[PDB]
C-alpha cells in the first residue's frame, strides 16, 4: 500500500484568495497524482487526474504541480462552489489507496443567526415524557459555546451537542441542541432559554418563551 | 495580572553608544603593577546599547534575550528600579529565578513561578500618612516547587521620590555559563541628568548562586507611585547591553583597581598595546594580527551531462520476455540520473516501494539488476513485498526488504491481437513456493491428485506453463503492462552506478575553494599561460605545492592563486603625543582589501607626499613615515 | 452518471450482507465496479472490484470476505460481505471507472449507512414539537419533530416525504448510553403557522417502522 501523508487536516481560504494544500506522500507516484472533490452530505467526485488534465466540467482555476515528494495543489480564485475536501491518493494500480483527509473552509461575510427554542407537546406530557430543543442555525463561525441556562442557573446534564459540515448552498453553519429530561423536572422550572455567543456583537441572541400561554 | 497601564507613550528602541562600561574583575587575583588579559563575557567599545527610559511620559517594560550575555547599566535617584525577572520563556512551565527588592530584604527564590503579562510594584493611599508603604505586590502570582531560598540583612529603604538629578549608579553585569549563575554588582554616587558618563568604573562580585537552569528572555521590574491602569511612576533610566567573548587589558595598580581597559578589536591603536602587553607603547611599528581572506562560495564543477544509462532505451524497449524466463540487464559504468523518469509523463503505471525516493539517490546500493516481462492486468498487485497469489508464489517472488520501482505503460495498441497472443507463457501450478529473486524455468508436470502423470497429461495432470490472454477489445485494466522491476541489494560489495556524481554550476575568480574531481583546496583560478596534456588532472610545484588545475572537458588552464594573507603591521605614535594609527597589511594590494600602494602592501591612513624627509619610522622599500604639522 | 444505493440497514452478525447499488446515466458496456468503505472520521479503505467481463480479483487483506458481482441485465450490481462483525459498521461507497476520448473518469454513488450488532429492535416514538403563542416574537418561525428511544442506528428522517427541501437542516443522533435523539429544523416564514400544518416523515430500516406524526396546533379554533 501506499501512505498519503498530508501536512494538515483542516484549512481555510477565503472567496477571491489563494489557498494550497501540501501533501508530502512517502512512497513515489511520479506524475500521476489524483484529486478528490467531496461536497458535504454527498459523495467525492473526481477532480484533477494525472495531474495536468482536469476533468469534465471543472474550470480551468485549479492548477497542479510538483516534483518527486513535494506535491502541492495550488487553488486560485476561491468561489462559494469549491467548498470541498481535497484529498491525495494515486491511481497507478488496484487498490487505490487513499490518504488521510483535509476539510476546507470557506470564509465570507457574517450573517443574522436564527435561535428558537420549543415547549414540549401536549402528547409527551400525556405519557410523562419532556423535550426542550435548542436551535442554532446560519451562524459563524463553529469555534462557539451553546449554554443551557433554566431560570438563571446553568445545567450541564442532559445537554447535547451535534455539529454538522458546513453547508454548500449558503456557506453556513447548522446544529442543535436538545435537553433530556422528564416530566418531573419540567414542572418545576418555568422560563427556558438558551443563547449562543458569536463574533458579530459582543451581546448574545437570546430566545425565551412562557409555558403557561 | 492580565491589566496592561493604559500610561505608556509609544517610543521606537532607540540606540545610543558607550565609551569604556562593562569592565569588571574577572578573578579573585591580586597583583600589583602588572597588565595581564583575560578572555571571558565582556562589552566591547563603542557598542549599540539600548537607551530605554523609566518614566512615567514613557513607559516601556521591552523583553531582551540572555543567551547572548547582556550589560546591566542603570541610574537612579528616587529608588524606581527594584529587581528583575528572569526565566526561560516568562511562564510558570519551569523553576524561574526571581530577585525582587521589597525596601526590607532581598528575596532571591527560585520556584515556579507563574509570570504576568507586565508585573509592576505600585503604593496606594496617598491622601493621609502616607509614609512610603508597599501595598500591592503585583510581582508574582503563585509559588510551587522550590529549591532555593534565600534571606538577606533587614534593612530601610526611603521611597520618597526625590527632585533634581541623579544622585546613584547602579551598573550590573548579569552572565550564565552552563547554569552557574554569576551576579556583579556597583554603587557609586553621581551626578547625571539623562545619559551615562564617558568614563571608567569596575565591578565587584557579591553572591554566587550555583542554581544549573538556562535562562534565555528576561524582563526588568520598575516600580510606580500613583497619589488598576493609571499607576504614574517616577524618573530613572536603565540601558541594555550585549556581552561579547573578547579580550581586555586589565591595567592594575599598587592597589589591584583596573584604571583603564583595552580592546584588541576596536582601533588599530589599542590593537598594539596587545601585542606588548602593557599601556605604554613608544613611536614605532608593531604587528598585531594576521590578515586573512574568508571563502564565501564552495566551487564543484562538472564532467559533463554525457556518459548516462540509457533509460529511453532499456524502460521503453518492445521485445520483452516471459514472467518466468525474463531477461536479466546488467547495470554498470553510467550515471543513474533519475531526473528524466520521475517527470517523463508517459508512463501510466509508476509506483516505488521500500523508502523515500530522495533517500535512494543520496544512497548508494551494490546490486541495480532490471527485470522485464509482460504479463496481464490482474495480478499487477502481486508484485509487491507481502503478497501471495499465481506471480509472488510461482512466477516471481520479491523479498520483504523490496526498495525498487515499478514501471510500466499502457501498450494495447502493441502486444494485444485479434484472437489471442500466444507468444508469451506462464507458470501456473508448483509443489512448493519460491525463493526471493529466482528464476524458474522447469517444464515438470505438475501432479495434482495421487494419479502419477510420468510426464504426460492425464488425470489431474495440467500442464503448468501455460498461455497468456490479450485483447485489444478487452478492458482499459486488463492490457497488457511492460512491468520492468527495478532490483536494489546493499551488500559488502563496492557500489558501481546510483548517481554518484551530483553538483552544479561553478565560479571563478574568486577567494573560494576550488573542489574537482582529483585535487581540492583554497585557492583563486586566475588565467595561465602553460600547455597542459589532455589525460592529466591538475599540476604541482617542486617543493610540494598545488598551484594548478585543469578542467575535465573544457581548453581552460587555470593555477591556483593563493589569497591575500599577511601580517598585519600599525604604525602607532607615543600615548602622550597622538593618537593617529593607519592600517598597513603585508603582501598585498589596494584593490583586494590616503592610499598608498607600496612594494610590501597597501598603505592605507597616509597622504603620499613627494618631499623627501628624515626616515623616523621604516614602513619597506625605501617608504618612511613621518609627523609634520 | 449518479448511482444510488439501497438494502437494508441492520444485519445480525455471521450472515450474508445482500445490499444493491443501482446504475443511473450509463449502461453496462465497458468499465469497472469499486466499493469502498467510509470510516467514522475521514477514513477510507478499498475492499474489493470486479469487472464487467467475468473477471473476479479480491484483495489479499480479505481474500474469502470480499464477494461482489454483477447483473448486465437489470443494469444494478449486489454488494455482500462474508464474516461479518462489529468492526465493519462504516460508510459503504459504490464506484465505477471507465476510460473514454483518452480521458479519465471516475463516478461514485451518493452514501448509505450499515451497521452489524446482534441486539434486538427498538421501536421509536415519534412526538411532534408545537411552539407555543405566548414566545419571543420574531419574523421567522421555525417547526421540530424529535424522535426519541430508538435502536439501532441508522434512520430516515425527512419533510413531507421528501418533497420539502426549503431550508430542511438534516441532523445526524448523539451517541447516548443505550439510546439516540434526533434533531430536525426545518425555517418556515410565520404566515404559515399557525395556519399550515407540515408532516414530518421519520422512518426506521432497522426494524420496518414508519410513523407519521402531523405538528397540530393544539388547540385549534
Amino acid at each position: 500500500d501506499i501512505v498519503m501523508t498530508q501536512s494538515h487536516k483542516f484549512m481555510s481560504t477565503s472567496v477571491g484568495h489563494r489557498v494550497s494544500i501540501t501533501c508530502k506522500a512517502s512512497q513515489d507516484v511520479g506524475n500521476d497524482v489524483a484529486w478528490y472533490q467531496q461536497k458535504p452530505g454527498q459523495s467525492p467526485k473526481l477532480l484533477i487526474y494525472w495531474a495536468s488534465t482536469r476533468h469534465t466540467g471543472v474550470p480551468d482555476r485549479f492548477t497542479g504541480s510538483g516534483s518527486g515528494t513535494d506535491f502541492t495543489l495550488t487553488i486560485s480564485n476561491v468561489q462559494s462552489e469549491d467548498l470541498a475536501d481535497y484529498f491525495c491518493q494515486q491511481y497507478n494500480r488496484y487498490p487505490y489507496t487513499f490518504g488521510g483527509g483535509t476539510k476546507l473552509e470557506i470564509k465570507r461575510a457574517d450573517a443574522a443567526p436564527t435561535v428558537s427554542i420549543f415547549p414540549p407537546s401536549s402528547e409527551q406530557l400525556t405519557s410523562g415524557g419532556a423535550s426542550v430543543v435548542c436551535f442554532l442555525n446560519n451562524f459563524y463561525p463553529k469555534d462557539i459555546n451553546v449554554k443551557w441556562k433554566i431560570d438563571g442557573s446553568e445545567r450541564q446534564n442532559g445537554v447535547l451537542n451535534s455539529w454538522t459540515d458546513q453547508d454548500s448552498k449558503d456557506s453556513t453553519y447548522s446544529m442543535s441542541s436538545t435537553l433530556t429530561l422528564t416530566k418531573d423536572e419540567y414542572e418545576r422550572h418555568n422560563s427556558y432559554t438558551c443563547e449562543a455567543t458569536h463574533k458579530t456583537s459582543t451581546s448574545p441572541i437570546v430566545k425565551s418563551f412562557n409555558r403557561n400561554e | 495580572q492580565c491589566v496592561n497601564l493604559t500610561t505608556r507613550t509609544q517610543l521606537p528602541p532607540a540606540y545610543t553608544n558607550s565609551f569604556t562600561r562593562g569592565v569588571y574583575y574577572p578573578d579573585k587575583v591580586f597583583r600589583s603593577s602588572v597588565l595581564h588579559s583575560t578572555q571571558d563575557l565582556f562589552l566591547p567599545f563603542f557598542s549599540n546599547v539600548t537607551w530605554f527610559h523609566a518614566i512615567h511620559k514613557r513607559f516601556d517594560n521591552p523583553v531582551l534575550p540572555f543567551n547572548d550575555g547582556v550589560y546591566f547599566a542603570s541610574t537612579e535617584k528616587s529608588n524606581i528600579i527594584r529587581g528583575w525577572i528572569f526565566g526561560t520563556t516568562l511562564d510558570s512551565k519551569t523553576q524561574s529565578l526571581l530577585i525582587v527588592n521589597n525596601a526590607t530584604n532581598v528575596v532571591i527564590k527560585v520556584c515556579e513561578f507563574q509570570f504576568c503579562n507586565d508585573p509592576f510594584l505600585g503604593v496606594y493611599y496617598h491622601k493621609n500618612n502616607k509614609s512610603w508603604m508597599e501595598s500591592e505586590f503585583r510581582v508574582y502570582s503563585s509559588a510551587n516547587n522550590c529549591t532555593f531560598e534565600y534571606v538577606s540583612q533587614p534593612f530601610l529603604m526611603d521611597l520618597e521620590g526625590k527632585q533634581g538629578n541623579f544622585k546613584n549608579l547602579r551598573e550590573f553585569v548579569f552572565k550564565n555559563i552552563d547554569g552557574y549563575f554569576k551576579i556583579y554588582s556597583k554603587h557609586t554616587p553621581i551626578n547625571l541628568v539623562r545619559d551615562l558618563p564617558q568614563g571608567f568604573s569596575a565591578l565587584e562580585p557579591l553572591v554566587d548562586l550555583p542554581i544549573g537552569i538556562n535562562i534565555t528572555r528576561f524582563q526588568t521590574l520598575l516600580a510606580l507611585h500613583r497619589s488598576s491602569s493609571g499607576w504614574t511612576a517616577g524618573a530613572a533610566a536603565y540601558y541594555v547591553g550585549y556581552l561579547q567573548p573578547r579580550t581586555f587589558l586589565l591595567k592594575y595598580n599598587e592597589n589591584g583597581t583596573i584604571t583603564d581597559a583595552v580592546d584588541c578589536a576596536l582601533d588599530p591603536l589599542s590593537e598594539t598595546k596587545c601585542t606588548l602587553k602593557s599601556f605604554t607603547v613608544e613611536k614605532g611599528i608593531y604587528q598585531t594580527s594576521n590578515f586573512r581572506v574568508q571563502p564565501t562560495e564552495s566551487i564543484v564543477r562538472f564532467p559533463n551531462i554525457t556518459n548516462l544509462c540509457p533509460f529511453g532505451e532499456v524502460f521503453n524497449a518492445t521485445r520483452f520476455a516471459s514472467v518466468y524466463a525474463w531477461n536479466r540487464k546488467r547495470i554498470s559504468n553510467c550515471v543513474a540520473d533519475y531526473s528524466v523518469l520521475y517527470n517523463s509523463a508517459s508512463f501510466s503505471t509508476f509506483k516505488c516501494y521500500g523508502v523515500s525516493p530522495t533517500k535512494l539517490n543520496d544512497l548508494c546500493f551494490t546490486n541495480v539488476y532490471a527485470d522485464s516481462f509482460v504479463i496481464r492486468g490482474d495480478e499487477v498487485r502481486q508484485i509487491a513485498p507481502g503478497q501471495t497469489g499465481k506471480i509472488a508464489d510461482y512466477n516471481y517472488k520479491l523479498p520483504d526488504d523490496f526498495t525498487g520501482c515499478v514501471i510500466a505503460w499502457n501498450s494495447n495498441n502493441l502486444d494485444s491481437k485479434v484472437g489471442g497472443n500466444y507468444n508469451y507463457l506462464y507458470r501456473l501450478f508448483r509443489k512448493s513456493n519460491l525463493k526471493p529473486f529466482e528464476r524458474d524455468i522447469s517444464t515438470e508436470i505438475y501432479q495434482a491428485g495421487s494419479t502419477p502423470c510420468n510426464g504426460v497429461e492425464g488425470f489431474n495432470c495440467y500442464f503448468p506453463l501455460q498461455s497468456y490472454g490479450f485483447q485489444p477489445t478487452n478492458g482499459v485494466g486488463y492490457q497488457p503492462y511492460r512491468v520492468v522491476v527495478l532490483s536494489f541489494e546493499l551488500l559488502h560489495a563496492p557500489a558501481t552506478v546510483c548517481g554518484p556524481k551530483k553538483s552544479t554550476n561553478l565560479v571563478k575568480n574568486k577567494c573560494v575553494n576550488f573542489n574537482f574531481n582529483g585535487l581540492t583546496g583554497t585557492g583563486v583560478l586566475t588565467e595561465s599561460n602553460k600547455k597542459f596534456l589532455p589525460f592529466q588532472q591538475f599540476g604541482r610545484d617542486i617543493a610540494d605545492t598545488t598551484d594548478a588545475v585543469r578542467d575535465p572537458q573544457t581548453l581552460e588552464i587555470l593555477d591556483i592563486t593563493p589569497c591575500s594573507f599577511g601580517g598585519v603591521s600599525v604604525i602607532t605614535p607615543g600615548t602622550n603625543t597622538s593618537n593617529q594609527v593607519a592600517v598597513l597589511y603585508q603582501d598585498v594590494n589596494c584593490t583586494e582589501v590616503n592610499v598608498f600602494q607600496t612594494r610590501a602592501g597597501c598603505l592605507i591612513g597616509a597622504e603620499h607626499v613627494n618631499n623627501s624627509y628624515e626616515c623616523d619610522i621604516p614602513i619597506g622599500a625605501g617608504i618612511c613615515a613621518s609627523y609634520q604639522t | 452518471v449518479q448511482l444510488q444505493e439501497s438494502g437494508p440497514s441492520l444485519v445480525k452478525p455471521s450472515q450474508t450482507l445482500s445490499l444493491t447499488c443501482s446504475v443511473t446515466g450509463d449502461s453496462i458496456t465497458n468499465g469497472y465496479w469499486n466499493w469502498i468503505r467510509k470510516f467514522p472520521g475521514n477514513k477510507l479503505e478499498y475492499m474489493g472490484y470486479i469487472s464487467y467481463s467475468g473477471s473476479t480479483y479480491y484483495s489479499p487483506s480479505l481474500k474469502s470476505r470480499i464477494s461482489i458481482t454483477r447483473d448486465t441485465s437489470k443494469n444494478q450490481h449486489y454488494l455482500q460481505l462474508n464474516s461479518v462483525t462489529s468492526e465493519d459498521t462504516a460508510t459503504y461507497y459504490c464506484a465505477s471507472d471507465y476510460h473514454g476520448s483518452k480521458y479519465y473518469f471516475d463516478y461514485w454513488g451518493q452514501g448509505t449507512t450499515l451497521t452489524v450488532s446482534s441486539a434486538k429492535t427498538t421501536p421509536p416514538s415519534v412526538y411532534p414539537l408545537a411552539p407555543g403563542s405566548a414566545a419571543q416574537t420574531n419574523s421567522m418561525v421555525t417547526l421540530g419533530c424529535l424522535v426519541k428511544g430508538y435502536f439501532p442506528e441508522p434512520v430516515t428522517v425527512t419533510w413531507n416525504s421528501g418533497s420539502l427541501s426549503s431550508g430542511v437542516h438534516t441532523f445526524p443522533a448523539v451517541l447516548q448510553s443505550d439510546l439516540y435523539t434526533l434533531s430536525s429544523s426545518v425555517t418556515v416564514p410565520s404566515s404559515t403557522w399557525p395556519s399550515e400544518t407540515v408532516t414530518c416523515n421519520v422512518a426506521h430500516p432497522a426494524s420496518s417502522t414508519k410513523v407519521d406524526k402531523k405538528i397540530v396546533p393544539r388547540d385549534c379554533g
